[PDB]
């Protein structure tokens, strides 16, 4: 029973991993756009900080 | 006129189970209608969304198709 | 209104804290009622085992026995021994009651149906159990009864054993779930309950359950024959009611823990139709 | 604890059946692992059906 | 007036303390066995909500069940004084009541009422299990009624003063 | 940057990934690095802007897609962002977006059960061996 | 299994601190009002680690 | 072993199996739990309702 | 025709009302917890740690944008309170 | 079912019971197989983990082997005087054999519809992956 | 040991005034190892922006689900030598404890 | 005995395909592990690192994209 | 809802605990401690090792 | 582990205990406590306790606590490998088995020396 139950749990884990492959694929499809938005916001904040630093230190 | 003991015991079991089962299935008692209304409000509209210019079907045509098919009931 | 609104920013939030307090009070009252019903169930089950009616006249057919005993425990007067430390004698049961009524936070009633989003449920359970054992030991020490002090030492020994026993059980369990959260066990137990893997150590699981619940054969701290009453030999009224409530709270919540981690939790026993079931459905 | 002939025969048959049961269980576990391998192969084929494009790393990475 | 609230709360308190009536696990002589017989299934005590507690601190009733000796009288007095209030005392058996078979002895106290205030007496030697059950139930009824035995007088408005 | 919420952005991206593929490839190539540590966004700003403009263009949908988009939104709300559990509804939305003309016949060939309100409650219906990942 | 005699017994030597009661033993009044005791036994028990060492029973609580 | 503290000259694997069954799989919590809790609870209660019924007496 | 219950079942049924009361109280407690955690979110939100890294990022992106990005990008020297009762850093140091 | 369909999380979120849709999807795939039955080139490239003959033999043999094992077990350890427990254990062994055989058959079906996924048209692939048969209207006569 | 709680009758004032107060004063005056760490509220929180940055590519490439990853990478991959040393140390310590008991 | 059995089975699993060989003998660890383990490892010599897919060039199926 | 079945199981286990308390005797602290630290710790560790070996075999 | 909700719940639990405090105080109205000689003295089964506050016990099982201190840490060291056993490799597997074997050998040595049982002193 111990051996068979461990085998069954490994089967469940591997099925979960099989579905995780497709979930990762969907996440990859969605990744570039969110990354672009995050980068644009990050660069906007960096530009504001650069302007402030230049004005204060010049 | 008499009834079987198991029939009476099943009656008692049903008396316990039907109310408990219903209460468990509907934890938000009497607010299920409010939940439905909130879901309807969350559902977006054509004005809320932005549509393509070269739409195959216009908004009126889509509404008529949905009415004909009885999409939501 | 423009110049008056700032004055009420912090004043309009107090009702929210009051609502939070009210909800917590309701939850605590409901769990107290559950534990009272558990005590009545215990008396009735022991009555069945011993072939006796049990509580039958406190309320029609003994429906309000737990209410009666709780009210009586409230009513009973209390006196602190002169030789005992007045501050600690009352401080210890207060802390024990606070810890016992904090127990219920570490409970799950669904995939994510928990009052708080706690991840280390097992860590919380271990810490709370250690705190309650601390309270029991301090109770025995500050009540200078020799029997109470021996009960506290027995509680210490029980805690020492529980450490390793429950730690090893948790180590074996986390090896599958890979988390301390109760939810992660049920997803694996959907097909087969985790008790099947541990069927060989089912006796040890039963031992762990009884030892953590402080039930026989592990009722050493409260042994009523070896010791007069145990750690509560000099406590009466609601001071002793608090210890009883804490013991029953621990019993109920560790029963829940065992059910979730080894018996599928909220999953029906689908293993009874395993042979007839199909593992996939492809159209 | 002397044993009679019938009890000894029962004990011997119990031991033999236990050995056979253990061997059969191990064989079935081996078969179950092989089945898991087959399922993994099938699902890999299904997933890779449409994921056939490999993009080389840009030359500027180095 | 407070009576409006006190009287219903008095009734609730009496009901609760009647329903939960825990005696002390203390037996001295053959009367102990009769107490055990009442506790056991044939005449279940639990039906009437009486459960025995080992420590006096958690006891409501003092069952003086058995003979009391001069060598033990101080112990009985100490136990009675250490039992948390409110409490009642039930003497069981001839020996506990008035010295019983050993009233003419040099060691036995001629009655537990000399050392303790006895609320109720249950005659017998030994009292039957049903006799002890009757005594306990009568004590419970008297206990329930003790809260308000019509002491305070009613004024023209029927409110006690 | 979009004035759009996260889950709706994911739903839209599941379709936009096929319309702005060249922009996505350009952005990916620009951000490629020899180590897992991310590259400075200042170098990829231009590709990111191009990708976002194409995403703005793609976010538009035909009105016939509104029901599919709403049910996908409801699914992604009841499930806390689990794309796999709601891929069927997202897949329907992608199908409606691609060649919306055929979605009329798609809806016409609908059963009585499918022509019903879609309510999601994952606590009541966990599913089969859901790892939530 | 190895020997444990030295761990199992502790004798007392004349005027020796190590071979002596280095602890204040627990002198408990087992009974008379004790659930285990039948009710009229006043046993003075000398416990040392919850192990009985010395018994002084008083049984006159039921002399009649 | 029945007659005294001594042990048999030649121990057999039957003792090994018995000890393994007793220790690895503690049968108390199952054997006794079933036999008492589940079975003895099926007997009618022996209680006599004193207020409304009286126990047997003799002249 | 005495169609009475079997003796074992009749004996067992004595303790049933206690089970019914326990179920009433337990359902009350569970429903109260469910409603308390359901009303604020309008759903039973999955635990944050029961989610993938990408899912966590997508879930918390909107909260980060509404709470930190907008104040950061609309910051002015005179917006900060002089009492130093400002919002704490997202990663407190 | 233990795992449900491998393509999607079955009964996740909303539970859908559409026997009409299931029948339409089954009919569509049956028509597809029938239409491409004659194509020898297509039949050549069909692959499966376990042969159809092997899975059929296992399906029809596992319950028999289980019943034989149960018969041996009852003969060796069960008292012939009684019959209730002997029948119960024999049926349990037969059900275990049937479980093994049914698992063989179901895994063959899983392999058939997974390894050959690339051979289906786009509409049939979508219909298989999703629970809806609306992707393959043409195949089920509409 | 020390069940009653009675402790040595000790007066800390003498040593406090003779050695400890002045030595502590000197140590506090001349002791600061923190080089340039800055308190919160040193600058407005609106100037800090990195915490908002998110790496979605790394997020979808990351499969970890527990916070024990650094601990395992340390005890079982990198610092496994010290892990084994700790194990041997605990074994030898158990032996030493047994010998001290004897 | 269990250790010996599993080790023997692991060494016998070489018959199976590469992905199904024993993980005792073959390593399958996250990208964070593998990068640091094989960064400048000439013994393995995996090659350049795919940033957006978190794998080396020579690892099987490193960059797997749709369509 | 899941808590319905969970409450059923909790009640079952509470009844099991109550029945066990009514059936079984009480251990000694020294006896149980010796049993634990001499037998049950080894049993737990051996079971853990067996689980590790089986997981390695299946993975 | 939680958030500030846990501290607020601790405060709420204290407020809840105030309710039981109020009930206990109100119960004072339904009984009177007389002053008696032995009413507020230590209970020793119906007789005066000879000793109070000199209640020293014998800690002759201290080796069990000594070994618990070590074995708690030994078990704690195993958590990361158990959590991430899906990432196990040859080195990690060898180290885990090595550590478990060390624990077993320490337990075996303790059993051999017979320090897991009560002693005379
Ligand atoms: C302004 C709003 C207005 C709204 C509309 C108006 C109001 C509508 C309210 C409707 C509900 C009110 C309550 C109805 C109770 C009916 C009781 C009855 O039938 O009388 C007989 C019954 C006789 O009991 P008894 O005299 O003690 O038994 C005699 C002997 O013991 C001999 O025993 P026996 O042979 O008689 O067998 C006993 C048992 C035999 O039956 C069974 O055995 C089956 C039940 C036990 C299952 C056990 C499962 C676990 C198994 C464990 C293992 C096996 C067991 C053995 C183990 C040990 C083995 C050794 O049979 C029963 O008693 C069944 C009665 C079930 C009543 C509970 C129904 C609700 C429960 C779920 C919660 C509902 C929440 C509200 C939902 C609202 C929406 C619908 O009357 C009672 O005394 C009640 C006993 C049960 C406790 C009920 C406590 C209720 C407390 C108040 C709740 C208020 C909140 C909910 C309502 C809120 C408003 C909606
Ligand atoms: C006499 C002279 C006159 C005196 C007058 C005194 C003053 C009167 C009031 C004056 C002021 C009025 C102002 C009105 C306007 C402003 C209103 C406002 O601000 O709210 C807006 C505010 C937000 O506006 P919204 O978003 O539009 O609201 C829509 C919903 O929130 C949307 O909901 P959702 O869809 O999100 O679903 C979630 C919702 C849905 O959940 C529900 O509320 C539905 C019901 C849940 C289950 C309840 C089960 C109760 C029974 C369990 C079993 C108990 C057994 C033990 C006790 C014995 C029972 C016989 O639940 C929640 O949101 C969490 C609330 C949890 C409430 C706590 C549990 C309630 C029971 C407490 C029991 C206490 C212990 C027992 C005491 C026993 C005493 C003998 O609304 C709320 O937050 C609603 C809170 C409702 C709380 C529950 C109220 C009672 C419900 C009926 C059950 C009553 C049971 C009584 C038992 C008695 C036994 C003797
Ligand atoms: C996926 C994982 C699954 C789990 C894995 C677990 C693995 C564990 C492995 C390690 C352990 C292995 C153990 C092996 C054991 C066998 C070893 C062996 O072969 O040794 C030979 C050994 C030597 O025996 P022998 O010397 O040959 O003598 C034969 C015996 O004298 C016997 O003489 P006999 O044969 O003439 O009489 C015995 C017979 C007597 O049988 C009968 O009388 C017929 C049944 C009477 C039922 C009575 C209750 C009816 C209730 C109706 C209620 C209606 C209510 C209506 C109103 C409702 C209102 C709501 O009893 C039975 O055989 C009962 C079997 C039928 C049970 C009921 C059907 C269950 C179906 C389960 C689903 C299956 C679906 C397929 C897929 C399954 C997938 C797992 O055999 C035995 O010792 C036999 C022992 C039989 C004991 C039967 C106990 C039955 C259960 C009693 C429950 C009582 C409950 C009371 C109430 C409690 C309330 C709290
Ligand atoms: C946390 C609580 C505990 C959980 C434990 C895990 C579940 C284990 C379930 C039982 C599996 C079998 C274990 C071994 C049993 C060995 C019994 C035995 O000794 O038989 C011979 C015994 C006696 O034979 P013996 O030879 O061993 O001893 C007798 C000695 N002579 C011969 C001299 C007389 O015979 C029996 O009566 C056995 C009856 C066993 C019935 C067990 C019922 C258990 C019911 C409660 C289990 C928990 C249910 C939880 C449900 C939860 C649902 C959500
Ligand atoms: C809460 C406690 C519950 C305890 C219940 C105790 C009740 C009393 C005992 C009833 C036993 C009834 C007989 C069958 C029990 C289930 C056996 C099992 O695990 O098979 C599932 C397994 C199912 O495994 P599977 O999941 O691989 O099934 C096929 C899987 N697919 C679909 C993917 C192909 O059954 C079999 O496959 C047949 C046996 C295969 C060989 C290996 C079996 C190892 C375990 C055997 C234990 C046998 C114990 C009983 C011995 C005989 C007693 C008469
Ligand atoms: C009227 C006089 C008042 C006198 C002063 C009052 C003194 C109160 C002393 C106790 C409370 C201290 C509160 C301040 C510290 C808060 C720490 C913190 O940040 O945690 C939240 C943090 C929340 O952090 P986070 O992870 O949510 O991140 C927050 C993110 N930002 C910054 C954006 C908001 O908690 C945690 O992260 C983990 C949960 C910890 C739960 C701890 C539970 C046990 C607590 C026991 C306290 C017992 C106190 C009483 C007894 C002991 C004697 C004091
Ligand atoms: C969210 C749900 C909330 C539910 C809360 C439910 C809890 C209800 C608690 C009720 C407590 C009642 C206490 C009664 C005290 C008076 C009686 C008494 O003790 O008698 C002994 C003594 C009097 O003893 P006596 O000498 O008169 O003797 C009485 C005996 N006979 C009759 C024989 C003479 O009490 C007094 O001293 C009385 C006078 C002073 C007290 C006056 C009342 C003060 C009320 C304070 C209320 C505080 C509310 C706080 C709210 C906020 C809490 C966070
Ligand atoms: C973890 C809880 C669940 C249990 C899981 C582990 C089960 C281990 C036993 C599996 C079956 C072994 C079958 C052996 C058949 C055989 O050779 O059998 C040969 C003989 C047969 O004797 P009989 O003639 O009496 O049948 O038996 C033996 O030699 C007994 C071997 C010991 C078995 C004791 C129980 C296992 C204890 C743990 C293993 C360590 C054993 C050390 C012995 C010195
Ligand atoms: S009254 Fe009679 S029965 Fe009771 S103790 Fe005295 S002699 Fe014994």
């Amino acid at each position: 029973l111990q051996m068979w139950g461990v085998g069954k749990i490994i089967e469940i884990k591997k099925f979960m991993k099989r579905r995780d492959i497709e979930l990762k694929g969907l996440q990859r499809k969605a990744a570039p756009f969110m990354q672009s938005m995050n980068d644009v916001r990050h660069l906007a904040l960096r530009e504001r900080n650069d302007m402030l630093y230049n004005e204060l230190l010049s | 006129m008499n009834l079987p003991w198991f029939v009476r015991w099943g009656t008692d079991v049903a008396l316990f189970f039907i109310p408990a089962y219903t209460f468990a299935n509907y934890p938000t008692t009497f607010f299920v209608f409010a939940a439905e209304k909130r879901r309807q409000r969350r559902r977006k509209d054509f004005s809320d969304v932005k549509l393509r210019d070269d739409a195959a079907f216009s908004v009126d045509q889509v509404k008529q198709l949905q009415t004909k098919l009885h999409l939501k009931q | 209104g423009f110049w008056i609104a700032p004055l009420f920013v912090n004043i309009l939030s107090l009702p929210l804290y009051l609502v939070m307090l009210v909800y917590n009070i309701v939850c605590m009252l409901l769990i107290t009622l559950v534990i009272a019903s558990i005590t009545l169930i215990e008396r009735k089950v022991l009555s069945l085992v011993q072939r006796r009616v049990g509580p039958h006249y406190v309320g029609y057919r003994g429906r309000l026995q737990y209410i009666a005993d709780a009210l009586k425990l409230f009513i009973k007067g209390i006196v602190v021994p002169e030789g005992s430390n007045k501050f600690w004698f009352v401080a210890i049961p207060s802390a024990a009651g606070a810890i016992c009524y904090t127990f219920w936070i570490n409970s799950m009633w669904g995939p994510s149906v928990s009052i708080f989003d706690l991840e280390y449920n097992l860590v919380y359970a271990t810490i709370l159990s250690i705190l309650f054992s601390f309270c029991i030991m301090l109770t025995g020490y500050f009540s200078k009864s020799k029997y109470a002090f021996m009960a506290s030492i027995r509680c210490a020994i029980l805690m020492l054993n529980i450490e390793i026993f429950l730690g090893l059980l948790v180590i074996n369990l986390i090896f599958i779930s890979e988390s301390f959260c109760f939810s992660v066990f049920v997803i694996y137990q959907e097909i087969i309950w985790l008790i099947f893997i541990f069927f060989g150590v089912s006796g040890l699981i039963f031992i762990t359950f009884l030892l953590e619940t402080n039930r026989a054969p592990f009722d050493l701290a409260e042994a009523e024959s070896e010791l007069v009453t145990g750690y509560s030999v000099e406590y009466g009224g609601f001071y002793f009611a608090l210890y009883y409530l804490g013991e029953y709270f621990h019993l109920f919540f560790f029963s829940m823990v065992i059910s979730i981690v080894l018996f599928g939790g909220w999953e029906l026993p689908n293993f009874l139709y395993l042979f007839l079931l199909n593992d996939f459905n492809i159209l | 604890l002397k044993h009679s002939a019938t009890v000894l025969r029962e004990i011997k048959k119990d031991t033999i059946m236990m050995i056979l049961f253990i061997i059969g269980g191990f064989t079935y576990c081996y078969h179950m692992r092989e089945t898991r391998f087959q399922l993994d192969d099938d699902f890999n084929e299904y997933v890779n059906t449409n994921k056939q494009t490999f993009r080389p790393i840009p030359d500027h990475v180095k | 007036r407070v009576d409006y609230i006190v009287t219903p709360i008095n009734a609730v308190v009496s009901w609760a303390r009647q329903g939960s009536f825990w005696p002390l696990t203390f037996g001295l002589a053959c009367c102990a066995v009769e107490m055990m017989h009442a506790t056991v299934s044939r005449y279940d005590f639990d039906r009437f909500g009486v459960i025995f507690r080992a420590t006096p601190r958690q006891a409501d009733l003092i069952l003086v069940a058995g003979t009391l000796t001069n060598k033990m009288a101080p112990g009985l007095r100490r136990l009675y004084e250490q039992t948390l209030d409110p409490k009642w005392v039930l003497s069981m058996g001839s020996c506990a009541n008035g010295g019983g078979y050993y009233h003419y002895s040099y060691s036995v106290v001629r009655g537990c009422n000399r050392i303790i205030p006895v609320d109720i007496y249950v005659p017998g030697c030994p009292p039957t299990a049903e006799a002890l059950m009757f005594g306990v139930l009568q004590l419970q009824k008297s206990l329930y009624r003790q809260i308000n035995e019509g002491e305070k007088k009613y004024n023209k408005k029927d409110l006690t003063y | 940057k979009m004035n759009t919420k996260s889950f709706e952005v994911l739903i839209h991206s599941q379709y936009a990934f096929d319309v702005c593929r060249e922009q996505v490839y350009n952005f990916e190539d620009c951000r490629q690095t020899d180590t897992p540590l991310p590259k400075d966004p200042i170098h990829c700003k231009a590709q990111a802007k191009e990708v976002l403009s194409c995403y703005k263009e793609a976010e538009k949908m035909d009105p016939i897609c509104l029901s599919s988009f709403n049910d996908s939104r409801e699914c992604m709300f009841k499930s806390d962002g689990n794309l796999y559990n709601c891929k069927t509804w997202i897949n329907q939305y992608v199908t409606c977006q691609k060649n919306p003309a055929a979605f009329a016949e798609f809806l016409e060939a609908s059963t009585a059960e499918q022509l019903k309100s879609k309510k999601f409650d994952f606590v009541k219906n966990r599913g089969h061996s859901d790892k939530y990942l | 299994m190895n020997r444990s005699i030295f761990q199992l017994w502790k004798p007392e030597s004349p005027r020796s601190n190590v071979n002596s009661k280095q602890i204040k033993t627990m002198n408990v009044n087992f009974g008379p009002q004790h659930p285990a005791a039948h009710g009229v036994l006043r046993l003075i028990l000398q416990l040392n680690g919850e192990i009985a060492e010395r018994f002084d029973p008083h049984i006159g609580l039921l002399h009649r | 072993r029945l007659y005294g503290r001594d042990k048999p000259d030649e121990l057999d694997f039957t003792d090994v199996w018995e000890s393994s069954y007793q220790n690895i799989i503690c049968p108390e919590y199952f054997y006794h739990f079933w036999f008492c809790g589940i079975v003895y609870s099926f007997e009618p209660e022996w209680t006599i309702n004193y207020p409304f019924e009286k126990g047997p007496l003799s002249p | 025709v005495n169609t009475a219950y079997p003796t074992p079942l009749k004996t067992i049924l004595k303790t049933t009302p206690a089970f019914v009361v326990y179920f009433v109280f337990g359902l009350g407690f569970s429903t109260v917890i469910y409603d308390v955690v359901y009303h604020p979110k309008d759903r039973i939100e999955r635990f944050y740690f029961r989610s993938s890294k990408f899912e966590r990022l997508s879930r918390k992106r909107d909260e980060k944008l509404r709470h930190y990005f907008k104040p950061a990008i609309e910051w002015q020297p005179w917006y900060n309170t002089s009492t130093n009762n400002n919002t704490r850093p997202l990663l407190r140091y | 079912t233990n795992f449900g369909s491998p393509f999607r999380n079955t009964d996740s979120g909303i539970v859908i019971r559409d026997p009409e849709n299931e029948k339409r999807l089954k009919l569509a795939f049956q028509n597809f197989w029938k239409s491409k039955q004659e194509d020898k080139e297509f039949q050549a490239q069909i692959k499966t983990a376990v042969s159809k003959d092997t899975v059929n033999f296992m399906f029809y043999a596992s319950p028999l082997f289980g019943a034989l094992l149960g018969k041996t077990y009852i003969d060796m350890f069960c008292n012939p005087r009684y019959f209730y427990f002997r029948a119960f254990t024999l049926s349990m062994f037969a059900l275990a054999g049937y479980c093994v055989g049914n698992g063989f058959r179901n895994r063959y079906e899983h392999s058939l519809y997974t390894r050959n996924y690339h051979l289906f048209p786009k509409d049939l692939q979508d219909a298989l992956v999703n629970g809806d048969a609306r992707y393959c209207i043409s195949w089920w006569k509409q | 040991l020390n069940i009653d709680g009675l402790h040595l009758k000790y007066n800390h004032n003498i040593n406090n005034v003779l050695y400890y107060t002045p030595s502590l004063v000197l140590f506090l005056i001349f002791f600061n190892i923190d080089y340039f760490s800055e308190l919160e509220l040193f600058l407005p929180l609106e100037l800090s922006f990195i915490d908002i940055y998110d790496d979605y590519y790394e997020g979808f490439n990351n499969s970890i689900m527990n916070d024990f990853t650094p601990l395992t990478l340390s005890y079982y991959s990198i610092n496994s030598a010290e892990f084994i040393i700790i194990g041997l140390l605990l074994l030898l310590g158990s032996v030493a404890c047994v010998n001290l008991y004897k | 005995f269990c250790l010996l059995f599993v080790l023997a089975d692991a060494w016998g699993r070489e018959k199976y395909a590469q992905p199904y060989k024993s993980q005792i003998l073959h390593g399958r660890q996250p990208f964070g592990h593998t990068f640091v383990q094989n960064y400048r490892n000439q013994a393995t010599d995996l090659g350049r690192w795919n940033h957006n897919f978190a794998c080396y060039e020579k690892q099987p199926g490193c960059g797997r994209d749709f369509d | 809802m899941p808590y319905f079945v969970l409450l059923f199981k909790i009640l079952i286990f509470c009844v099991v605990a109550i029945a066990t308390r009514g059936t079984l005797p009480r251990y000694r602290f020294d006896q149980f401690t010796q049993l634990n630290w001499k037998h049950f710790i080894y049993i737990w560790l051996g079971f853990l090792v067996f689980n590790l070996c089986f997981v390695t075999f299946f993975i | 582990m939680g958030d500030a909700v846990v501290i607020h719940l601790i405060q709420n639990v204290l407020i809840f205990g105030i309710i039981f405090w109020l009930l206990t105080w109100g119960a004072e109205y339904f009984y009177t406590v007389k002053q008696q000689l032995t009413k507020k003295q230590f209970y020793e089964c119906g007789f005066k306790s000879i000793s109070e506050l000199n209640i020293q016990i014998n800690f002759n099982f201290f080796m069990l606590a000594v070994f618990l201190i070590l074995y708690d840490v030994e078990f704690t060291f195993l958590f990361p490998v158990l959590f991430n056993f899906s990432m196990f490799s040859t080195t990690e597997l060898f180290l885990a088995f090595f550590f478990i074997f060390l624990i077993l050998v320490s337990l075996l040595y303790d059993w051999l020396n017979n320090v897991l049982s009560w002693s005379a002193e």
